[PDB]
């Protein structure tokens, strides 16, 4: 019942047998901008299933060092197909979310990830006074990996990450994991190529073991944008 | 007491009491009931 | 005119005063209220929100080493594995909680706590614990016959991974206080064991070691009172670049 | 759900149970939800009327409250063979709100704020040792505090015109009185302040990282109004800011490491435990060690 | 009598201010009102009046001559003429205008504006023209196939000698602030580029070079916020004859 | 046509046009007319309903501030020895809108202006240097501020009998008290002041050009009504002025040029852009040049 | 809050909401109407 | 404003005044009432014991 | 006069002319009438 | 394109579901395998862990 799963939007589907249920950030759900919320006074582009679709990551490798990986939400999506090409048009990007991250192994295998959307992750850098620059940020599809995890990168506490929308994906319990993210920003719409409104965070709290023979176990993101919206029409500039 | 003409000036306000734990305690789709398992 | 005197205390500025003020910008409309997710209005519902136990606070655990226990199968019967103090106040498991945090800008506390573990180890894994809670006034239990005199719950690993022991609000007084007499008797919560109930049991193909994670939230019977500044954050000097506002 | 709650929750006496297919005590940390385990479902319970209070956990009680945000000493005296970096009888401070750690993490708790200002300025004076090494009382000065926006004209002078404050919002004040007090409206261009900008305020990349000037409420001018007196004083103002009329959003975990600049969140942690990068809490001798264990 | 005591702020002088105050002359009768032309209640009202832009801000253009912007005809298609950069906090065109002067005496403003340009050639001159508005985000636009994806009008020259090109309101905040940074994301409003869409086309008895003159003015959906002492004037000493009102 | 404006109007959205016969977008400049152009007409608009206050842009707050209109410092000593020119522990001075250029400009930006005026006096004291090189503390003064209508007797010297004022409105205030403040009414003879006036005042060919002194509001004669003490002091007096209840009539074209006398609207602008007689703004390379391109 | 007995003591009215920019945008005897062509 | 003017006696402190002052702890919740035996409101009550 | 909004914050209260000396005076379960000997 | 992520489970199989897209009413069974009235499109498998 609540281990069965399938997520469909546009042409893309997803079907999950090893589901434990899946949050809604905050309890909300994703919209369009009202009327009575809204600022920019052009009429919006709403591409709907071009870009309210599956966008699979590239795989990342679970080992037994890992540290966790992240990926910051546009920046990853933002030179991917239609969603790519609207945000690179439009001054103005507005959308939620639906993320599903996989993850299967044998029933000899343990492992425990928590799987954390971050609103507004400002990363800190260590040992240093110094900001951290562009390029330490804005990483793209590939997206980055936690120096510090349990202090998550920001000097505050990967214990008390759970006040986050997260789930665990438990190797034991489930292969799946899905989170829905509303629009969430202090502006209703903001540039997509300059600031990152969510940061997806994957963290080994429990490291990958097992004794049977060894086997790739990668991690797989899938992020559908969610009610896409454009402001701004322009040259593309990327 | 509050003489002042924009209603920013105004002394604090404690009387706000409502709340909803389940935004951050139960943000589920599916909710769950009491004794019956989880899964 | 009115006649009038002035009371004592006249003219002086207390932090925690609550007047209106002459606003500064006349006429300043402010920015439109916009719907945001996940509003906070009470602190209490933070509190509710459970978070990782820091158990394995020892020497040699490194970093998220800390934020796991690790269990082994024992060839003795009804074995210790681990416990847990109960003082939210000193330095311990608890203290880098979101209950602990927040409980620690207050002195007085009260209502009940949950704790918990979820088992993290293989599908083929199996195993019974015991969790058990002593209220306090002698030595933490150290068999697990003097322990399962308290109250505790069996713990049988299965498809649901993970069990709850409630820590009951025990008390003479309505509030306990977060003061640093560890010992004191409005002080003192008691302790947390947890047994080997049968064993940990896992074929060859298995890992033979396998860990529990543990988190500990309030229940909505908690409540907080006497605020101070939180004792987790000082700084002995200005910090870098808050000379260079004033530049 | 939402609901009014005044009081902590009432508990309800329970009985045995034996039934079959109920598990109340098991959960499922996967879901990412906490745990709905009642006291009543775990051990048998005793009638409780609970009349407790949860009003100092209110939000806006927890945040209400003047904290010091600024502190600046300087001279108060004939600046002529003064150094340029020196204050010379006036000072301009960037308002912020991250220089002094107990508020700054306070607010970093949330990731999005809302609130006005209530603005407290208290002045000290005293007599300059080793310039002349006598005492002969306070005088009673009066000071000019200016309102600038952020990147507008700063007052480069202690009797520069820019004083005259034709539009900027400015109060004067007097040692002998109580300390000034003004209310700053919620100024952002945007619904709420953000306590945590994960993005850069520039079209180039070249931008700062963390900051969004949006969240800046602007530039404190201080002045001695009064000309030098032939001796020197040494003034200290210090400005406390006090939230009201709060809204808070999406509550984040607090922090551990201590602060390292006011502009990013940079993080080196204490040489060993606690607090520090590798061990956060204190350590004990093994995981079946009870620290303050009670022996009689 | 009554029981009081003074909170902090007593008797501090803040500029903004607004209480009753003694009145010095009692029983002083003011002079009737009198109906006069031309009453202003609101400064916005001021703001919508177009006034002219000074697009040829440039050396060797001086002083009358800074107010029109010269087309000639062109021998190479899809031509730039000139830009317009819109920050009206820094100087610039706009700055020198009533929307502009007005605007300057604050720090954050909202809503859309526009630009109008008067065709001053003669009868016989021809010619098709388009204005863009460019969002920010990238670099202002240096040909036309790129100025075109934008918001535009194509103007064609004739009876109606003057068109309108509208700057809406494109922002992500409610607001935008007036300050010094210039790529602030907060700041920075985009573009305007003016391209030939044909040529200007003259006969022989008429001139070959033409002016266009441009004026900016606010719509009623502008607003301004956080008013502040206005950069376009100050002085560094006395002003002459200031002295003389001593003696 | 007049209506009730408290909010920023609304935007209604729009679908394409292609109708014969309708122009929007273009319009006749000559008319002396401001473009009526809807971005509705102009680009396809979605709904937005505005909240966006107008009240900071009232005309009563943004001109109800309180202005540094007068600064004066004087000694207060024993004058036997002091040059006839100097301000023998009492000055007089003619009120003026003119001498301070931010209030100015500000009044400037509009034709005729009828305002009661709220008169704002504050104090401040130094010990003299160079008159007794040692400090020992500021005396707690009393100050007589007089009206004294434009032309009418104004006193010649401290102590001169002149003060007793026996129909001129006095205020009598301390250094140590709050500054003195006080309503002068609207009491030009017209019913509005003349903020520009094109004409001279008198009936021969000799009087004042732009000098209308029916908007002269009179003179302020101030006094130290303490004797002098056995050491000198500086004592400056500001004098602030906040017009209020104000009425406003024909806007008019901003001031560009710095400010020469407080008499005329004399002008010689900068020496180089901006605001210089022949470019008001500052350059640039050309007409295609971009100030401050965004370039990634 | 005036106690005072002349009216002008009071303190300032920014009550005054009233607009008509026509006379300063659209000072022609014969209105002009959108769409349609001004000359 | 308000036109006031101070009395005799203002700023002084008297110990047996009575007057309201202001709360150091906003929002703080008292601890429930409990019956407790014996309670005494008036000294005269004392004075009747032998 | 109390502005301040904690009840705490209040002057005292001089109100309660409530006695009951028998719980000091006659802590006896049999009540001793007036003349007739207690024992 | 259009796609379905398949997790191996309890249920043993998957269904996708190649819709009609065609410019045309009907597709042609002609010997020009590259013809835009018959080319139909690509199903292609990748490994998602």
């Amino acid at each position: 019942s609540d281990r069965v799963l399938q997520l469909k939007l546009g042409n893309s589907a997803i079907v999950t047998q090893e589901a434990a249920n899946y949050c809604c950030a905050y309890g909300e759900w994703p919209n369009y901008l009202p009327d009575h919320e809204a600022v920019a006074i052009d009429k919006p582009t709403q591409p709907e299933t071009a870009t309210d679709r599956f966008y699979t990551l590239k795989s990342v490798k679970w080992e037994t060092g890992s540290t966790g990986w992240w990926w910051k939400l546009p920046d990853a999506l933002n030179n991917i197909g239609m969603f790519g090409q609207n945000v690179q048009h439009h001054y103005l990007y507005r959308s939620g979310f639906l993320i599903h991250v996989q993850c299967n192994a044998t029933k000899f295998h343990q492992g425990a990830l928590l799987v954390v959307a971050i609103p507004e992750h400002q990363r800190g850098a260590h040992n240093t006074n110094t900001s951290p620059g562009f390029d330490d940020i804005m990483k793209g599809e590939e997206g980055g990996t936690f120096n510090h995890p349990y202090v998550l990168d920001d000097g505050t506490s990967l214990a008390c990450a759970t006040i986050f929308p997260h789930q665990w994906i438990n190797l034991r319990t489930n292969n799946s994991a899905t989170i829905v993210l509303p629009w969430m920003n202090a502006a209703p719409m903001d540039f997509p190529l300059r600031h990152n409104q969510w940061t997806l965070a994957i963290i080994p709290v429990v490291p990958l073991g097992t004794r049977t023979t060894s086997s790739m176990v990668p991690i797989t993101v899938s992020i559908a944008p969610m009610c896409c919206e454009f402001n701004g029409l322009r040259h593309a500039i990327t | 007491i509050n003489f002042y003409k924009d209603s920013y000036a105004a002394s604090a306000s404690k009387q706000d009491f409502s709340q909803d734990p389940s935004k951050f305690t139960e943000p589920v789709v599916e909710g769950l009931k009491a004794g019956a398992p989880v899964l | 005119g009115v006649p009038t005197y002035l009371l004592p205390g006249s003219g002086q500025f207390l932090t925690t005063d609550d007047h209106s003020s002459a606003p500064a910008l006349p006429c300043f409309n402010p920015t439109p209220e916009m719907h945001i997710p996940g509003q906070v209005r009470n602190m209490l519902e933070v509190v509710q929100v459970e978070s990782m136990m820091e158990i394995n606070n020892t020497e040699s655990a490194v970093g998220m080493e800390r934020l796991k226990v690790d269990i082994s199968a024992l060839t003795d019967v009804d074995q210790l594995l681990f416990n847990i103090p109960l003082d939210i106040q000193l330095d311990g498991p608890l203290r880098n909680t979101l209950v602990g945090n927040i409980s620690r800008y207050y002195t007085h506390w009260s209502g009940s706590l949950e704790m918990t573990f979820m088992f993290c180890g293989s599908f083929m894994a199996a195993g019974k614990l015991i969790l058990c809670y002593t209220p306090p006034g002698g030595s933490c239990p150290t068999t697990r016959e003097t322990a399962m005199l308290g109250t505790h719950i069996v713990w049988d690993f299965g498809l649901q991974s993970s069990v709850t022991l409630i820590i009951p609000w025990i008390s003479g007084s309505h509030y306990r206080m977060f003061n640093n007499d560890a010992k004191s008797t409005n002080a003192n919560v008691g302790y947390v064991t947890c047994f080997m109930q049968t064993n940990l049991i896992v074929p060859s193909e298995s890992s033979d070691t396998c860990s529990l994670i543990g988190f500990i939230a309030a229940k909505d019977d908690f409540s907080l009172r006497l605020m101070r500044d939180s004792p987790d954050i000082g700084q002995l000097d200005h910090l870098h670049a808050a000379e260079a506002a004033y530049q | 759900i939402e609901s009014i709650i005044k009081t902590a929750t009432d508990t309800v006496k329970s009985e045995i149970n034996a039934e079959l297919g109920v598990v109340p005590s098991l959960n499922a940390v996967e879901t990412g939800a906490t745990s709905n385990t009642e006291p009543e479902e775990a051990i048998q319970t005793r009638t409780v009327i609970n009349q407790h209070g949860v009003s100092e956990t209110l939000v806006e009680n927890f945040l209400s409250r003047a904290a010091l945000v600024s502190k600046r000493s300087f001279e108060y005296k004939d600046h002529t063979s003064s150094t340029a970096r020196a204050d010379k009888n006036f000072f301009k401070w960037t308002i912020n709100t991250r220089s002094f750690v107990q508020l700054r993490r306070k607010l970093e708790l949330f990731t999005y704020l809302r609130f006005d200002a209530e603005i407290t300025i208290l002045t000290t004076v005293a007599v300059n040792g080793s310039g002349n090494n006598t005492y002969v009382g306070l005088p009673d000065l009066t000071l000019q505090a200016m309102f600038v926006p952020t990147g507008a004209l700063t007052p480069e002078k202690q009797d520069s015109f820019h004083w005259q404050s034709g539009s900027n919002a400015s109060v004067f004040f007097k040692i002998s009185d109580p300390p000034a007090r003004i209310t700053i409206p919620f100024m952002c261009i945007n619904s709420a302040y953000s306590v945590f900008y994960d993005g850069f305020a520039g079209f180039e990349k070249n931008g700062l990282y963390g900051i969004n000037p949006a969240d800046t409420i602007g530039n404190l001018c201080v002045r001695i109004v009064n000309e030098h007196q032939p001796v020197g004083f040494t003034v200290t103002v210090r400005v406390y800011m006090k939230p009201k009329h709060i809204k808070a959003w999406a509550p984040r975990p607090p922090r551990t490491l201590p602060y390292m600049s006011i502009a990013n969140a940079n993080y080196k942690g204490k040489e060993r435990a606690p607090n520090a990068l590798s061990a956060i809490i204190g350590n004990r001798d093994s995981v079946k060690t009870m620290p303050h264990n009670i022996v009689n």
